[PDB]
């Protein structure tokens, strides 16, 4: 769910987005810390009016102009490795959720016992209900539990898709052939939106994500009420 | 690079007895690009310089060049011209000031 | 009698004290950056995650008859 | 003598002119193109109907803007034109190849126009992604004629990179070291090198690709043992040396007229400035998965990438201090081209950083083909390499045809679509961050409001596109000539007239001997 | 000499003629601008 | 065989206004119509092929 | 980079022509294609 | 008077503000064009099924 | 020809002794005042230096740094193009934007910014952090 007006990010659902986000606006005040400088400097020189066309020196500056940019981007690097290493930690599969992205639209899997699939469609303008959010409701949403680290096994049919859930901080593109492991959790229930990433014909805009999470009573009692 | 020897090596290359309006043209010019304001001794000798070559207006030129060279801050200019009071009405020479340029 | 001012290398005293200002107002821009909004997100996260409970959450949330899970 | 001179020329200079006039016809249609997609998406609806038409657009934006505008105009076109008159060369090498290069062009153009003819469309983007391009997705033949397009414009750079790399280190004046020419010369010599080492990656996977549809193999078809990752992975290898070929010409050239209007005799760290074009160039290659973070590679694998795109983060830098090095202590002529040239040096600063908050990786993955993206590439490549093309256009145009600029409505023109890109580009990082991702026709209504601002931008650039041409007109009609030009003595290819005449350096020039 | 050479006789067009010049490259930047939008009429009329 | 360069060697540097692609005599200049008349020719079939393909019955 | 006077200066009226004329013919087709596209639409 | 920008730089200045602020309100407002503007203390929530 | 060959006259700070003088011809006014330039040096006046400095240099430095107007000429000139390209914008609202969907009504979007409010879509710090849930209002 994005809200008109917004300048970020969605606001975080998962510690791996709280980590995210963290990170994040630390690479903005650092951007923000180059820009603020070579904009004075820009400034600096066409405020000028001294002029200087003789020889000038060349091996002085480009000591410090190698060195202090490499503790820059060295210090922007290591929380990427730091939260690189957060996503290569152990999991606690509580679930096996699997992603089967089918030509325009999405199939969901829930198989470690009792196995059903079920078809995430995209729901018409026309037939929308009244209340909802157009290009992203589901007539069938995908439950999870919460506070869980649950297994995210993506895939597709017969074109490439990319399941992308921005708020809970997941992205992964499905390859038929290749389905890649996505570690979900959250710390909140209710509805998440999110959206397919990848080209894959004449409904790619037509592809959303809703994932709603409740308390693990209320999970096995939907599982057990659909069939 | 000292500035002593700096400063002696122009003025002898200014005063040096057989200037000719090619070399001290390229020597006012490649001194221009020196982030440098100029001596009033390397002035003084690029009056006599232009003394000996015959030109009011190269001279007003190098005068107007310095008071471009002083910048933002305007104290330069009557500093060197009050060094080179005795040579301005010794050469005859009249400020860019004095002779109408600094205005439009 | 006017004194002698400063001859030698002008624009390397201003680009040297305006190098010095670019540093200080860099800073001052990544400073406001941070005391602006990078902290008082992490303080709302805190409150948010101090005070909340999710069962609360998704009663309040359930009270109006909206997932398919709990009718 | 039309027939003789023009369909079978044989000199550098009418060579690059027909390189300006197709990377013309090629930027019109780029706009056309750009602002379809913008009448898309400037309010939410299909404008259209279904998007594999808005798709087919989208495609056609990227090809015809990338391959057919900006390489024609600035590789081609300004390195024919520059390269002889600035290394003393009375010709290019081979201008057999030269010409036919410049022919097998419009071919690929109009393959491409043939494939949007074609009912199926190129639905698939820059990237041609099987299994979309394959026979169940697109059974068509609209795809083929991309790909034999790109085969064409493919050959067609390799012998201009051929012929470049050999004018350049054969026919220099012999007392010459090869560390003493001008920049631009430098720069299409490593686009040349990078042309010449990813082109053929590029034939290898179209190739691969059109054997996988046409000839039942099974190189990217999961039903026959193949993987998509393979072609992700060589298109890609292709793909970052694609957009430094892109960027490094528009160094150059904007090296070139900083050193020129700033007054500098000579621009600030030439030995850095060679040393940053050739780093960038070998770390070009190394880092072309910096596209894969999402597609599932080994995560020791994405760290090594993420680092040494860092890595080619520095010397780009080191390149961007030594420009405002030499604009440092020099008096600034306020010609237009300083102001494509500032306009360059603060929009691609922007731009790069911004390719670095994608360069990390896991914000990669939140961030991976949304429209934060779009404005990382469009900040330093629809206004980085296209406002490197405008500087070097503005700036040689007495130079090309004689005739010079008008100072006012040049940078009229020059505000006029500063202020469009920027409010084009500018709320795509709104966009990406609030995550949509690419290629959609209709937008949700968090996304409306920036969506409408950024057509709104764009219809600002389309009126500066409308008063470039009319400019281009008003030069041609008005028809003033050049008095005179300043820093003919450094800049060797102003010397010998506005415009040079047809034979130019048919007396060597005499090359001290130290 | 072999090939006329000078300001404006460089260039593939005639340019003595502003208005004959207006109107080349009008037509020339027309179709330009106007190839994308026959195309996209053109696949409407198709589909 | 024999040696026929030289004498191949006097009919090219001839300053007789031929450019270096119809100096060899009327075969040439046949064989450049032949290679004018089937590009041309076959430009033309080709983007009447595409619009054939562009425009179905 | 100085340059000479124009050989065929442009009028007042002459800069208003050309503007327009290109402008008129450089967003005419636009203006068609994109102002009847729901005709265009109608596979009629 | 003898160079162009002088009083008819001014009268640019004058009527490019004017013609832009202008048309700029025109249609951002008068024409029917929504900006989406953000709901939050415009508008109360209206209660839905 | 020969232009383009020769050095010829130019006049900025970076380089400010052109080789070649402003003027080319010589006529006898200037013969003469070449003559009185070889003459005695406190024996010539205020107008003779004036007309040596314009025969010698085109533009003095005083009014060749003057900050003249065409950069508000240009910017006059943006704003008139970018009015014509709101222009350009009224058109294209008038004419090839038909119908907007539905779900932006005003009674649609109340709702649909209860339901996202009930949901309590993004409620750290973005859009549901600023509605009052217990006094049914916002903040
Ligand atoms: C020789 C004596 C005159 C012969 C007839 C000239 C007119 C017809 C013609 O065959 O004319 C010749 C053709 C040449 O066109 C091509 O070759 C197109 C190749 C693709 O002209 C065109 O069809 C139209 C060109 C219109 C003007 C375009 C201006 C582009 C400005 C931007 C680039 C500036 C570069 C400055 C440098
Ligand atoms: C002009 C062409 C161009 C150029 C130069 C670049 C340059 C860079 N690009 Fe980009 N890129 C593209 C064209 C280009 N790119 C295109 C066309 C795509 C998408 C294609 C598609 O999706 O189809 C793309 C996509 C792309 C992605 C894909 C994101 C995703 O989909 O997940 C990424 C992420 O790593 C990336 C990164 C970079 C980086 C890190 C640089 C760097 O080279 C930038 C370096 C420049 C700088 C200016 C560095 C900053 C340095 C300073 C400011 C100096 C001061 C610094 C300090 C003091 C520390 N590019
Ligand atoms: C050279 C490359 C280039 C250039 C200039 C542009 C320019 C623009 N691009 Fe482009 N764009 C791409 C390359 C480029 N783009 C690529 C590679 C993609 C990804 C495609 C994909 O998703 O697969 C893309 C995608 C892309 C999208 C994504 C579509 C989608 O995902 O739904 C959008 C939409 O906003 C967009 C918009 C624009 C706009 C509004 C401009 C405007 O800036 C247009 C104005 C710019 C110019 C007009 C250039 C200047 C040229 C001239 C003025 C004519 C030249 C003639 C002379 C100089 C005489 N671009
Ligand atoms: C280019 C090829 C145009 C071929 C054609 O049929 O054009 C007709 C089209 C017109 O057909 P049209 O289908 O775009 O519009 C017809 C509209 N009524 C019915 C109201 C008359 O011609 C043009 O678009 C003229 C473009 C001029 C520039
Ligand atoms: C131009 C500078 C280089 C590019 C920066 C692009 C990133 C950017 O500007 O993001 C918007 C940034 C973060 O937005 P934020 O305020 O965190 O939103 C959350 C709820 N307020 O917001 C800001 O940084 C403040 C507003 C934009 C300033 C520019
Ligand atoms: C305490 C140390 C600290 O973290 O200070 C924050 C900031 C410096 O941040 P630092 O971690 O050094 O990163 C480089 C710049 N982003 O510190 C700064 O940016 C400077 C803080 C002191 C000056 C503040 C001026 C505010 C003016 C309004
Ligand atoms: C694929 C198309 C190949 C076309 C081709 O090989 O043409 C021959 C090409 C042109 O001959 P060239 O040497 O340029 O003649 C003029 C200067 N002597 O010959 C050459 O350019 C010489 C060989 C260069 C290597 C690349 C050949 C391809
Ligand atoms: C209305 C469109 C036509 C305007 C015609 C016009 O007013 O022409 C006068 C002027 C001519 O250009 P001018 O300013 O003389 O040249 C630059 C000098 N450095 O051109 C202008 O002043 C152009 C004004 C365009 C306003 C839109
Ligand atoms: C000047 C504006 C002219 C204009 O908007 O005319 C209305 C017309 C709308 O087209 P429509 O009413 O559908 O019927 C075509 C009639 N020839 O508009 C058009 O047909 C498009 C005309 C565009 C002209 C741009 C100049
Ligand atoms: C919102 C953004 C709008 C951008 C508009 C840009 C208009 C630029 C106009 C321009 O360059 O005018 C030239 C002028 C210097 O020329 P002159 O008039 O001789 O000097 C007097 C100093 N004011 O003035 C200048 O050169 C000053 C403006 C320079 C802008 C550089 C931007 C770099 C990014
Ligand atoms: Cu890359
Ligand atoms: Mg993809
Ligand atoms: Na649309």
């Amino acid at each position: 769910m994005a809200y008109p007006f917004q300048l970020g990010l969605q606001d975080a659902t998962s510690p791996i987005m709280e980590e995210l986000m963290n990170f994040h606006d630390h690479t903005l005040m650092i951007v923000f810390l180059i820009s603020s400088l070579v904009l004075y400097i820009i400034s600096l020189m066409l405020t000028t009016k001294l002029t200087h066309t003789s020889t000038m020196d060349a091996q002085e500056v480009e000591t410090i102009w190698t060195i202090l940019p490499a503790v820059i981007l060295i210090m922007i690097a290591l929380p990427s490795l730091r939260i690189l290493y957060m996503m290569d930690e152990i999991n606690n599969p509580v679930l096996t959720v699997k992603t089967m992205g089918h030509q325009w639209y999405w199939s969901y899997e829930y198989t470690d016992y009792e196995d059903l699939c079920f078809d995430s469609y995209m729901i018409p303008t026309n037939d929308l209900k009244p209340g909802e959010l157009r290009l992203l409701e589901v007539d069938n949403r995908v439950v999870l539990p919460m506070e869980l680290p649950i297994r995210m096994l993506i895939s597709s049919e017969d074109v490439l898709h990319s399941w992308a859930v921005p708020s809970l901080g997941l992205k992964t593109d499905a390859i038929p052939g290749r389905l890649n492991q996505a570690t979900v959790t959250s710390n909140r229930p209710g509805l998440f939106y999110g959206q397919c990433s990848e080209i894959c014909g004449s409904n790619h805009s037509f592809m959303p994500i809703v994932l709603e999470m409740v308390p693990l009573k209320y999970f096995e009692n939907w599982s057990a009420s659909m069939i | 690079e000292t500035d002593e020897e700096f400063d002696a090596r122009w003025v002898t290359y200014f005063n040096k007895p057989d200037i000719d309006a090619w070399e001290l043209r390229k020597g006012m010019n490649t001194l221009v690009g020196y982030d440098l304001v100029p001596e009033p001794k390397i002035i003084d000798a690029a009056l006599r310089a232009c003394r000996r070559l015959n030109d009011f207006a190269s001279a007003v030129r190098i005068l107007e060049v310095v008071k471009d060279k002083a910048g933002p801050h305007k104290e330069i200019y009557p500093y060197v011209i009050q060094e080179l009071r005795p040579t301005l009405n010794e050469l005859g020479i009249s400020t860019p000031e004095e002779l109408g340029l600094d205005k439009v | 009698l006017l004194p002698k001012p400063q001859m030698r290398g002008l624009l390397a005293k201003r680009l040297r004290v305006h190098i010095a200002g670019a540093f200080i107002v860099a800073l001052g821009v990544a400073a406001a950056y941070k005391f602006g909004v990078a902290e008082p997100r992490k303080k709302a996260y805190a409150e948010f995650y101090r005070n909340y409970d999710s069962m609360k959450d998704f009663e309040e949330m359930r009270k109006a008859g909206i997932f398919q899970s709990a009718k | 003598m039309f027939i003789n001179r023009w369909l079978f020329s044989t000199n550098h200079k009418d060579i690059g002119t027909l390189y300006l006039l197709f990377g013309a016809w090629a930027g019109m249609v780029g706009t056309a193109l750009s602002i379809l997609i913008r009448a898309e998406l400037g309010q939410p609806g299909a404008l259209l109907g279904d998007d594999q038409i808005y798709n087919v657009i989208v495609t056609a934006h990227a090809f015809v803007m990338i391959f057919f505008m900006v390489m024609p105009m600035m590789i081609g076109g300004f390195g024919n034109w520059l390269v002889p008159l600035m290394i003393g060369a009375p010709d290019m090498a081979f201008p057999r190849m030269n010409n036919m290069s410049f022919w097998l062009l419009p071919p690929s153009f109009l393959l491409l126009l043939a494939s949007s003819m074609v009912e199926a469309g190129a639905g698939t983007g820059w990237t041609v992604y099987p299994p979309l391009a394959g026979n169940l997705a697109h059974a068509g033949a609209s795809v083929d004629l991309t790909i034999f397009s790109l085969h064409l414009a493919g050959v067609s750079s390799i012998l201009g990179a051929i012929n470049f790399i050999t004018t350049i280190i054969n026919m220099k004046p012999p007392a010459m070291t090869q560390y003493q020419t001008p920049l631009f010369v430098w720069s299409v010599l490593i686009t040349a090198v990078l042309l010449l080492l990813s082109l053929p990656v590029l034939a290898a996977g179209i190739t691969m690709l059109l054997t996988d549809r046409n000839l039942n193999t099974t190189f990217f078809d999961p039903a026959g043992g193949g993987d998509p990752i393979l072609y992700q992975h060589l298109f890609w290898f292709f793909g970052h040396p694609e957009v430094y070929i892109l960027i490094l010409p528009g160094f150059g050239i904007i090296s070139h007229v900083v050193t020129y209007y700033s007054g500098k005799k000579e621009p600030f760290g030439y030995m850095g400035m060679v040393w940053a074009m050739m780093s960038i160039g070998f770390l070009g290659f190394i880092v072309w998965a910096h596209h894969m973070f999402t597609v599932g590679l080994d995560v020791d694998t994405r760290a090594y990438f993420t680092s040494a795109t860092m890595i080619i983060a520095i010397p780009t830098g080191v390149k961007v201090f030594s420009w405002l090095a030499t604009l440092h202590g020099g008096n600034i002529k306020w010609s237009p081209a300083m102001l494509w040239a500032l306009g360059f040096i603060f929009l691609f600063t922007v731009g790069g950083l911004t390719g670095i908050v994608l360069s990390n990786s896991s914000l990669d993955i939140v961030l991976h083909d949304t429209y934060y993206v779009v404005a990382h590439f469009h900040y330093v490549l629809s206004m980085g390499a296209v406002f490197a093309i405008m500087a070097g256009f503005v700036h040689w145009f007495p130079l090309f045809s004689g005739f010079t600029l008008d100072d006012t409505w040049a940078k009229a023109h020059f505000a006029i679509m500063f202020v469009g890109v920027n409010m084009t580009f500018f709320p795509q990082h709104f966009l990406g961050l609030s995550g949509m991702p690419r290629r959609y026709s209709d937008y949700p209504d968090a996304y409306t409001t920036w969506n409408t601002v950024s057509s709104m931008g764009s219809f600002i650039s389309l009126t500066a596109v409308l008063i470039m041409i009319f400019m281009i007109w008003e030069a041609f009609a008005s028809k003033r000539e050049v008095m005179s030009v300043s820093y003919a003595s450094t800049n060797l290819e102003w010397l010998h007239g506005c415009p040079p005449p047809y034979h130019t350096f048919e007396e060597p020039t005499y090359v001290k001997v130290k | 000499s072999h090939y006329e050479e000078g300001p404006g006789k460089n260039l593939p067009f005639s340019v003595e003629n502003k208005w004959r010049l207006l109107a080349m490259m009008t037509v020339y930047f027309g179709s330009g601008f106007a190839a994308p939008f026959f195309i996209v009429r053109h696949q409407l009329l198709k589909k | 065989f024999e040696n026929k360069v030289p004498e191949k060697q006097k009919l090219f540097q001839e300053d007789n206004g031929m450019p270096v692609h119809l100096k060899g005599g009327a075969s040439d200049a046949l064989l450049y119509r032949a290679t004018m008349a089937l590009t041309l020719g076959g430009t033309a079939y080709a983007i009447y092929l595409l619009a054939m393909a562009a425009f179905p019955k | 980079v100085h340059s000479k006077p124009a050989r065929e200066q442009l009028g007042v009226l002459d800069i208003t022509i050309g503007l327009t004329s290109c402008f008129v013919c450089c967003l005419l087709p636009a203006g068609w294609v994109l102002s009847h596209l729901e005709s265009y639409k109608k596979r009629e | 008077a003898p160079s162009f920008h002088d009083k008819y730089g001014n009268a640019i200045l004058a009527g490019g503000a004017i013609f832009c602020v202008s048309t700029w309100t025109y249609t951002a407002t008068q024409i029917g064009i929504e900006w989406n503007m953000s709901p939050v203390g415009r508008v109360t929530p209206k209660e839905w099924r | 020809s020969e232009d383009y060959a020769f050095p010829t006259y130019a006049d900025r700070r970076d380089y400010p002794l052109p080789d070649v003088a402003h003027v080319t011809m010589l006529s006898a006014s200037q013969k003469a005042l070449k003559e009185k330039e070889k003459a005695d040096w406190s024996s010539l006046s205020r107008d003779e230096k004036v007309q040596l400095y314009r025969i010698q240099f085109n533009e003095s430095f005083a009014e060749m740094n003057r900050g003249t107007n065409e950069w508000k000429t240009v910017v006059g000139m943006a704003m008139f193009f970018i009015g014509f390209t709101a222009l350009v914008l009224i058109w294209e609202k008038s004419y090839v934007y038909g119908p907007i969907p539905h779900t932006f009504d005003r009674d649609w979007v109340a709702m649909q910014t209860k339901r996202m409010l009930d949901m309590k879509a993004n409620p750290i710090q973005g859009f549901s952090a600023k509605w009052d849930y217990d006094k049914n209002e916002w903040k």
